[PDB]
């Protein structure tokens, strides 16, 4: 009977508000869809205890009063990017670049595991981890090599779905990923492709580019508000670094810098062993030929060849792979980048 | 229902009746509704493209099985380049005459329509109809207008555009794998266009169109001069073989040219000295023919 | 009520209203050009049968340039004054608005005004303004103008191809502009007005007096 | 262009009182400072009687000039080394004889967009205009004074136009002989050909270096604020300072009483002085082993 | 009289009833009304001397097509367009269309050649063209442009697209003075301090 | 499902009652907008939505003419459009968090080598806190405001805090940083604001850092639209002057840049003594490593002498840096102390990477 009293009580056309802020004094402001704001009452069965500034509300036609709190889904976009299953390959799939597992392990693992190593002398654990190099130059690879060898949560940002146009949702998901990473065990901040946010430090009297400066300096201050912060250990990874910003390189914030240089034929020999596993290698083919000729390729060009070579089988109508055919994908589709080198002058 | 549209109330706001006819404004550029426009056998000479192109398109549509058997995935990214057109639209033509399937074309600039948002609301209300319809195939085209290169924010660059370019490389990839769906991307001159959509992850297939040989020259020569009138002793090759890597566009040139001389003569009747003065028109290059700026670099 | 088409967007431009006041003849000099222009605007108009039986296909449109002061308008306005289809004028930096997207939309308001009327003639004075060649327009200003091209080089010959209207261009200096504008589909007709040697001065000379 | 008070059912002009300019020109209204003598400038004295002559008589007695038939001009330049006499003269002359002063600086008429510097200086001509007992006062000209010459790149729009607007701005097709322009630079050999002569400025009143007289005039008023000593010799101290302007010879006289603020001592001698100079350059090297 | 109402006129519609009322002739855009009411001098050709061979020479071409046409119908002549004053600063420039703008001032218009361009790209030349079109609706009327350097230029290559709207400004004044538009009863007296970095299309 | 606020039913079911209904039809919709300016002896306020129009209206008759100012959210009516209620743009959680009045942790010898300086700021601050008779006694002005500049990292926040625990008495802190704020006026009213409640108490002590942001660096040369940096910056400089003599709140800036120099701040009454940063020559640096070295567990057997040999040119950031670095090494293989060779390797991966 109350029940019904109350639901009938506010109007039926509900209009879904947004809030902006919060005064304890049975009213607030909150904000239209078209942007006008609206110095309304709030009502008191509205459960004053989960209005939160970036919320959206129930209003009213006539006084466009606070009728009720409107969920969303809770948080639709933190438990998107929360990584639940299982990576790829531990250690074995990577190599060649073991000089810098030990700093990323000592890092983070031993922080972690065994925190008595800083506590016998009292140095203190680093936070941020920067990846830069050649684009593509295994920094994908490498980040889930790690990922996978772990204790506890993982979080993997794209780096594109962070920046949206609705003036708030840029900070919200600062705190709502931390929040995450506090919630869940000490995790790890994998945000990928900084540089398209941070760069320049620039300011303009447009529209355009408010929505970008602010999230930058929020996440900044969201980092280091050094209040509690329960070691969250940070990775972050572009592929370059001039043009990016100069006072998250200074001292105080990150204090590592690893660097991933080139690889050599050395390495190609599994990445064309692990690639050239999963298909019908037919027991005719050779393929230590294809690595001595080429001088000059990567994962993704190998990858490529052994989508050339399946596609190739099934053309003339057949199951297994045979050996001309990795031989002309081998001079089809490595004839892209061919392209600059000084032969003949060197000793 | 997704995507679903309701009679609405002005008043009290309140239902009236479920529409049918699922969301699709503006599709008067799309579903071009009339196949015969050219035949198959006007294009000549480029005969390895179009099995790529059939082989591309047909065969994962008709024949699902093929590449469901294997455990690799189908190609759904064609890109196709050539730098003066070597035949790029009326390639296309002929593939959606010779398919009996729906078709999409999309020209590259309708989605920047005045303000913000909007351009940006009408991708994802795009794909749902090539989603309604399975067997469809959607044409872009000169997509360098439609993104070249993440700038910076409103200082010096638009940042608007790249609001709905990252839109499709998300409506594609990112949410859900979709099937029966094959885009076609037709823009020369490949350094504008950001290279993150030209990865292997998104489009497969990279054609590009040469400039034309002598007997495709030939090939296409035949083409034009079959609707035309031809007087015998004249010799169609040696007009192929006085074009030093031409274009194939220009082959209408020539024709227009030497019907065009015929024409001033009241003539219906056409010399192989009309041809030779035809080409010779339209071979106007700056190459500078002193004999001493490609003479003192034997 | 379903009103009639085109109830709608901007100018008809005069097709009897303020027309110009040229005769054909009263340009002194030009011979080959003059009757160049004829040949492919003119003259498709008028003789229509003596085309489909050769196969000839007369041009879609037609390139015009050099140096100041040879006759361009002019020359236009006797095609103007003696056509007797749709003529449309069109400044080129009338398309350089600010708001957003409307640019390339303009582009495409006069070419469906072109398929509802008549076999019309599109006449667009300068080139130079939006024709220029492209790299990383690394501005905002710079992705302006380059689009606003490929609308124009879309609706030109795209799987439409707009029939019976023809496309009249008269630049200054044609060397700094789009190669695939200069590609023989579009513009056919590469016809320069060069400056007036002897043998015509004498005929300037008797026109003017 | 007014911002009239409209009705909004009948649509009916009501009020007016508008008075709205831009937040930049309404920033450059500076006014009301503490006064300042014209005795505070030493040496510099014909200078100042050359101002005398220049500006307060064409406010003062208009009739003056009337009936002799004679047209006042405008423009008068500062022009010197820089720090003597340029923008501490004209603060004192708007600091007594009130009339409504406008400061313009050089490189806040530069902008970064295109075509911004043209809206500002006619926006502040504007208001110069409207305000009748108002003057005009541009410092740091030479910032925005090139030759309009070397078309070089990217200069040849952000600058030339703001000046050429600001030609067009002081004789023009209409005349403008309400508001007076004061005009201060340290560099002559920069300036356009058309930033020179009569109609905009031709009053080159040069400012030549203060002699050691003069550097012991400034010196003493800056001093006299202070407890001084009188057993202070002016000889020694014009001997001593060498190649200072007034600004300097401010900063010695600064450095000397805190000199003696550290050791309590109320009076000042020329050691005190002398160490007020050398701590201006912060002495350094004696030697550099190359010179036996 | 709906013959009166030409397609592209402009109209004041009823607030309620919604019906043409009254029509208007045209907007002015007050950005262009300071360019007009102002007074040049008051002058009567005694503020200037020294320059009688060339100030007779403007006043030919000038004072009449503005008010002797029969002299150009008796010979086969069209009545001239505009001219130039160019030469070192100071001598006239300013005060000799300060004259001419004092004797038989029907319609005048002085720009400034530097506060037709702005933030915006394509504001610039849509100033130029509702600047003509209040020109050429008061018929008589006669045109001063000072410093056409401002806004000249030769039209080069990669220009840095700041110098290219300039350009795309140039070529909308190129056609709207001898372009498709018969200009007519119209006037214009250019003025500039250096003549030689103009575009010889100009 | 359509939650909407339950609310199990003992805490609103009284208030459900008729407070709802009160609530309803006595209780308006008010709007908040900004005040662009106003009008003397009469109100007219002019006052724009900025999504709707500019309007010009009056207060209504419930609240004075008095706090009203310029830049200001007030309650509009729906229809008369009258202000109603002025809204203050939400003070004031800025000011609690600065004022902490709490003891640091900083031993005054942490400061060493650069003992020119300390001097420096113990005249300045402590003299005429304390001591200000001899100022009286002889006929200068008591010095107000000084700025401070040099390179980053050497120790500018020290040497702020040098004098912090000196007097232990309302330290306040101001990031520069933090004035950067979204609403257009927004932080001038703070600086109206804690300037106002610092002079209720005496022997305050005010500082400014980071005033690369807001404390006058390129007046108004980008922000052609925002215009927000040159509206706190004049507010600071009118309010700084106009009162407050013989000293009773001290307040002192910082900055990185030597450009940010105005010389209106250089008029005497607001900005008199210049007191910059410099490098050490050699204890300076050795006073840093020994002190950066007690913390963690080292070998007792080695020198710092040698390592500031190898440091030309570098900051205590910079030799933080490396105790930091050279730290790892020992962490590295298992070893519970910091041997040499682990200082000479963190030397040559610092310094020889990039610096030189
Ligand atoms: N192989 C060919 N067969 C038939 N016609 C051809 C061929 N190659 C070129 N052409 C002619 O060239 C012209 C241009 O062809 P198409 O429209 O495909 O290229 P395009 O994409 O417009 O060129 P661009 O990339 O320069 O815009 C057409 O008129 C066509 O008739
Ligand atoms: N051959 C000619 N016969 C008659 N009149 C001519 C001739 N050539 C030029 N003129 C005159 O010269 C003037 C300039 O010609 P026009 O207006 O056509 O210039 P344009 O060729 O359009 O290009 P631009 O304006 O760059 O020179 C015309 O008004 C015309 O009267
Ligand atoms: N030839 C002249 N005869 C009489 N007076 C002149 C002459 N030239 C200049 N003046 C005087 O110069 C003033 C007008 O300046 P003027 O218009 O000549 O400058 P300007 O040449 O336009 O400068 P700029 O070329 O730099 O724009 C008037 O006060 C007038 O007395
Ligand atoms: N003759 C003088 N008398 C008094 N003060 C002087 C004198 N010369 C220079 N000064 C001091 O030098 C400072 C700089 O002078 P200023 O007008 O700023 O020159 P500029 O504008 O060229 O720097 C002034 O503030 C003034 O206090
Ligand atoms: N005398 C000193 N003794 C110890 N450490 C010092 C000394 N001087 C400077 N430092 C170091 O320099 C650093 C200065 O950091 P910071 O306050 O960021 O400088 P700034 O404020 O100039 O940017 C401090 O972390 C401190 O470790
Ligand atoms: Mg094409
Ligand atoms: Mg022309
Ligand atoms: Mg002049």
């Amino acid at each position: 009977e109350e029940r019904s009293k109350v639901d009938d009580l506010r109007g039926t056309p509900m209009s879904v508000g947004t809030l902006e802020e919060i005064i304890d004094d049975n009213h607030a402001i909150v904000s239209t869809s078209v942007g006008s704001e609206h110095y309304v009452s709030i009502l008191s069965f509205v459960d004053k205890d989960l209005l939160e500034p970036g919320c959206s509300v129930l209003l009213n036609h006539k006084v466009h009063a606070v009728i009720g709190v409107l969920m969303d889904d809770t948080d639709p976009l933190v438990t998107v990017m929360k990584v639940e299953k299982a990576p790829q390959e531990t250690y074995a799939d990577i190599g060649g670049l073991d000089n810098q597992i030990q700093e990323i392990k000592e890092s983070v693992e031993l922080p972690l595991t065994h925190p008595e190593y800083y506590e016998e002398m009292g140095i203190k654990p680093p936070k941020g981890v920067i990846l830069y190099g050649p684009p593509g130059t295994g920094k994908t690879l490498l980040a889930k090599a790690v990922a996978n060898q772990t204790s506890a949560t993982f979080l993997r940002v794209v780096g594109s779905e962070l920046i949206q146009k609705y003036l708030g949702d840029g900070p919200k998901l600062v705190r709502e990923l931390f929040r995450v990473a506090e919630e869940h065990a000490p995790s790890i901040v994998f945000i990928d492709e900084i540089d398209a946010i941070g760069t320049k430090r620039y300011d303009s009297n447009s529209g355009g580019e408010r929505e970008i400066q602010r999230t930058m300096l929020e996440l900044l201050n969201q980092l280091d508000g050094f209040d509690s912060r329960g070691d969250v250990k940070v990775i972050m990874a572009t592929n370059r670094i001039e043009t990016l910003d100069p006072a998250l390189i200074r001292p105080g914030r990150i204090d590592r810098k690893i660097e991933f240089p080139l690889p050599d034929e050395k390495t190609k020999k599994r990445i064309f062993q692990i690639h050239t596993s999963r298909m019908t290698l037919a027991d005719d083919v050779t393929l230590d030929d294809l690595i001595m000729a080429k001088d000059d390729l990567s994962g993704a060009d190998i990858k490529a060849i052994c989508t050339e070579a399946g596609l190739m089988a099934l053309r003339e109508r057949r199951m297994k792979v045979t050996n001309e055919d990795f031989k002309k994908s081998k001079e089809n589709v490595l004839y892209k980048k061919q392209e600059g080198t000084p032969e003949g002058l060197y000793l | 229902t997704p995507n679903c549209r309701v009679a609405l109330r002005n008043d009290s706001y309140t239902l009236h009746k479920i529409l049918p006819n699922k969301v699709d404004p503006l599709v008067s550029l799309m579903m071009v509704e009339k196949v015969p426009d050219s035949t198959y056998e006007m294009i000549g000479g480029l005969d390895k493209q179009i099995k790529e192109i059939k082989e591309v398109i047909e065969l994962p549509v008709k024949h699902p099985e093929l590449f469901e058997a294997l455990g690799i995935a189908q190609p759904k990214g064609v890109l196709l380049y050539g730098p003066p057109g070597t035949g790029k639209t009326l390639l296309a033509r002929a593939v959606a005459h010779h398919t009996d399937c729906t078709f999409i074309r999309v020209s590259g600039s309708e989605l920047v329509q005045k303000f913000i948002g909007e351009g940006a609301r009408m991708v994802r209300e795009l794909f749902v109809m090539a989603r309604e319809h399975a067997p469809s195939i959607i044409f872009m085209d000169e997509i360098d207008s439609i993104g070249s290169s993440r700038l910076e924010g409103g200082s010096g660059g638009d940042s608007e555009v790249q609001r709905t370019m990252l839109e499709l490389l998300n409506q594609l990839d990112g949410f859900e794998a979709t099937k029966n769906i094959k885009v076609i991307m037709a823009t020369n001159r490949i350094d504008i266009l950001d290279s993150a959509l030209l990865r292997p992850g998104r489009i497969d297939r990279k054609i590009e169109f040469p400039p034309p040989n002598e007997e495709a020259r030939l090939d296409i020569l035949k083409i034009h001069s079959r609707k035309m009138n031809l007087t015998r002793g004249i010799n169609l090759r040696k007009i192929a073989e006085l074009m030093p890597g031409a274009s194939g566009a220009e082959v209408k040139g020539v024709c227009t040219e030497a019907g065009m001389y015929a024409l001033r003569e009241r003539r219906v009747h056409v010399t192989q000295e009309d041809f030779e003065m035809a080409v010779a028109k339209v071979m106007q290059k700056d190459s500078e023919k002193n004999m001493s700026i490609k003479k003192l670099w034997k | 009520d379903v009103l009639p088409p085109e109830a709608d967007s901007s100018i008809m431009m005069l097709t009897s209203d303020q027309k110009p006041d040229v005769m054909y003849a009263d340009i002194g000099g030009m011979d080959i050009q003059k009757q160049e222009v004829r040949e492919a605007v003119e003259l498709p108009l008028t003789h229509f049968e003596l085309y489909k039986q050769i196969g000839i296909d007369p041009p879609r449109g037609v390139l015009m340039y050099g140096p100041p002061g040879c006759g361009k308008t002019m020359l236009a306005k006797a095609v103007a004054h003696h056509t007797t289809a749709a003529f449309i004028r069109v400044v080129g930096s009338e398309f350089v608005q600010k708001y957003l997207g409307e640019g390339p939309r303009m582009v495409r308001d006069v070419f469906r005004l072109a398929k509802e009327n008549a076999p019309a003639i599109i006449f667009i004075d300068e080139i130079d303004a939006i024709a220029t060649k492209r790299f990383d327009a690394q501005t905002g200003a710079d992705r302006e103008v380059q689009r606003i091209l490929l609308e124009l080089l879309n609706q030109m010959d795209g799987f439409d191809q707009n029939v019976n209207v023809k496309v009249i261009m008269a630049t200054n200096r044609a060397d700094t502009l789009d190669p695939a504008l200069l590609r023989p589909g579009r513009l056919d007709r590469k016809i320069e007005f060069p400056l007036p040697d002897r043998r015509q001065k004498r005929l300037i000379f008797s026109t003017i007096t | 262009g007014d911002l009239v008070g409209v009705n909004k059912d009948s649509y009916l002009i009501l009020e007016t009182l508008p008075t709205e300019y831009d937040s930049r020109v309404k920033a450059m209204e500076v006014d009301e400072r503490p006064t300042e003598q014209y005795s505070d400038i030493g040496g510099l004295d014909k200078q100042i009687q050359e101002l005398v002559e220049a500006i307060v008589l064409p406010m003062n007695h208009k009739e003056k000039f009337e009936n002799l038939g004679i047209q006042p001009p405008k423009g008068v330049l500062m022009y010197g080394p820089p720090g003597t006499g340029k923008t501490l003269l004209a603060r004192a002359c708007a600091a007594q004889t009130k009339a409504t002063f406008l400061k313009l600086a050089g490189p806040q008429l530069v902008q970064m967009f295109i075509g911004d510097g043209a809206k500002l200086v006619r926006d502040a001509f504007a208001l110069a205009k409207e305000k009748a007992p108002s003057i005009i006062f541009i410092d740091e000209l030479d910032a925005i004074g090139t030759k309009r010459f070397d078309s070089e790149k990217a200069g040849d729009r952000e600058v030339q136009r703001t000046m050429l607007e600001l030609l067009n701005q002081l004789d023009g097709f209409q005349p403008n002989t309400q508001v007076k322009v004061i005009a201060a630079t340290n560099r002559v050999d920069i300036l356009d050909p058309a930033l020179l002569r009569s109609g905009r400025l031709d009053r080159k009143i040069e400012f030549p270096m203060p002699n050691e007289e003069a550097r012991a005039r400034i010196m003493q008023i800056h001093s006299r604020k202070m407890n001084v000593s009188p057993d202070v010799n002016y000889e020694e101290l014009a001997r001593c300072t060498d190649d200072f302007n007034g600004a300097q010879c401010k900063a010695v006289c600064v450095e000397a009483g805190m000199i003696a603020l550290r050791r309590g001592a109320t009076e000042l001698t020329h050691e005190d002085y002398m160490e007020g100079i050398l701590e201006v350059q912060a002495k350094k090297k004696a030697n550099l082993q190359y010179y036996a | 009289d709906k013959s009166k109402l030409k397609p592209g006129t402009r109209v004041a519609l009823d607030m309620t009833t919604l019906t043409i009322m009254r029509y208007l002739p045209r907007e002015v855009d007050p950005l262009v009304y300071n360019m007009s009411h102002e007074d040049p001098g008051n002058v009567s050709y005694s503020e200037i001397g020294g320059l009688s061979e060339q100030i007779r020479e403007l006043r030919e071409v000038i004072e009449l097509p503005l008010t002797n046409p029969e002299l150009f119908q008796r010979v086969g002549i069209i009545p001239p367009k505009g001219c130039l004053l160019y030469g070192p600063p100071g001598t006239g420039k300013t005060l000799l269309a300060r004259a001419v703008a004092s004797q038989l001032d029907c319609n005048f218009l002085k720009v400034v050649s530097s506060s037709i361009v702005d933030k915006y790209i394509g504001e610039s030349a849509r100033l130029i063209r509702e600047m003509f079109n209040y020109a050429r609706d008061h018929q008589p009327c006669i045109i001063f442009m000072d410093e056409i350097d401002a806004i000249g230029g030769r039209r080069f290559s990669e220009g840095t697209s700041a110098d290219r709207e300039i350009q795309r400004t140039l070529m909308e004044l190129l056609n709207q003075m001898d372009g498709f538009d018969t200009l007519h009863r119209v006037k214009m007296i250019m003025a500039t301090n250096r003549p030689d970095t103009l575009d010889p299309a100009l | 499902e359509s939650d909407t606020g339950l609310a199990p039913p003992a805490l609103w079911d009284l208030a459900a009652d008729k407070q709802t209904l009160q609530s309803e039809q006595p209780l308006q919709v008010a709007r908040c907008t900004k005040i662009i300016n106003a009008d003397s002896e009469d109100p007219k306020y002019i006052i724009n939505v900025k999504q709707f129009a500019k309007f010009v209206v009056d207060l209504s008759d419930q609240v004075a003419p008095t706090d009203i100012e310029e830049g200001m959210r007030v309650g509009v009516d729906r229809n008369k459009y009258q202000i109603h209620i002025p809204l203050p743009p939400k003070i004031d959680p800025t000011v609690t968090m600065m004022q902490v009045e709490e003891k640091p942790d900083v031993t005054y010898s942490d400061v060493g080598g650069c003992k020119e300086q300390i001097e420096k700021l113990r005249e300045v601050v402590e003299t005429p806190l304390l001591h200000p008779e001899r100022f009286v006694n002889l006929g200068i002005e008591p010095p107000k405001g000084v700025l401070l500049f040099g390179p980053p990292g050497t120790g500018k926040t020290l040497c702020a805090r040098a004098v912090a625990n000196r007097t232990d008495a309302c330290f306040i802190r101001v990031i520069g940083s933090e004035l950067v704020q979204k609403y257009v006026g927004e932080g001038a009213r703070m600086v109206r604001e804690l300037f106002e409640m610092a002079r209720t108490k005496k022997a305050c002590l005010i500082f400014f850092d980071e005033i690369d942001a807001i404390g006058g660096a390129r007046f108004d040369d980008g922000a052609g639209g925002d215009n927000e940096v040159q509206r706190t910056m004049l507010e600071l400089i009118n309010q700084l002057d106009g009162f407050d003599p013989r000293g009773n709140i001290k307040v002192l800036m910082a900055t990185n840049r030597p450009d940010t120099l105005d010389p209106a701040l250089m008029r005497p009454g607001r900005l008199d003594r210049k007191i910059e940063f410099s490098l050490p020559d050699l204890e300076g640096r050795t006073h840093i490593f020994k002190i950066h070295a007690r913390s963690m567990s080292v070998e007792r057997d080695i020198r710092f002498e040698l390592l500031a040999r190898l440091c030309p040119n570098s900051t205590g950031a910079e030799i933080r840096s490396v105790c930091t670095e050279a730290g790892m090494f020992a962490i590295r293989a298992r070893r519970k102390i910091a041997t040499e060779k682990d200082f000479l390797e963190a030397v040559n991966k610092v310094i020889k990477s990039y610096a030189k």
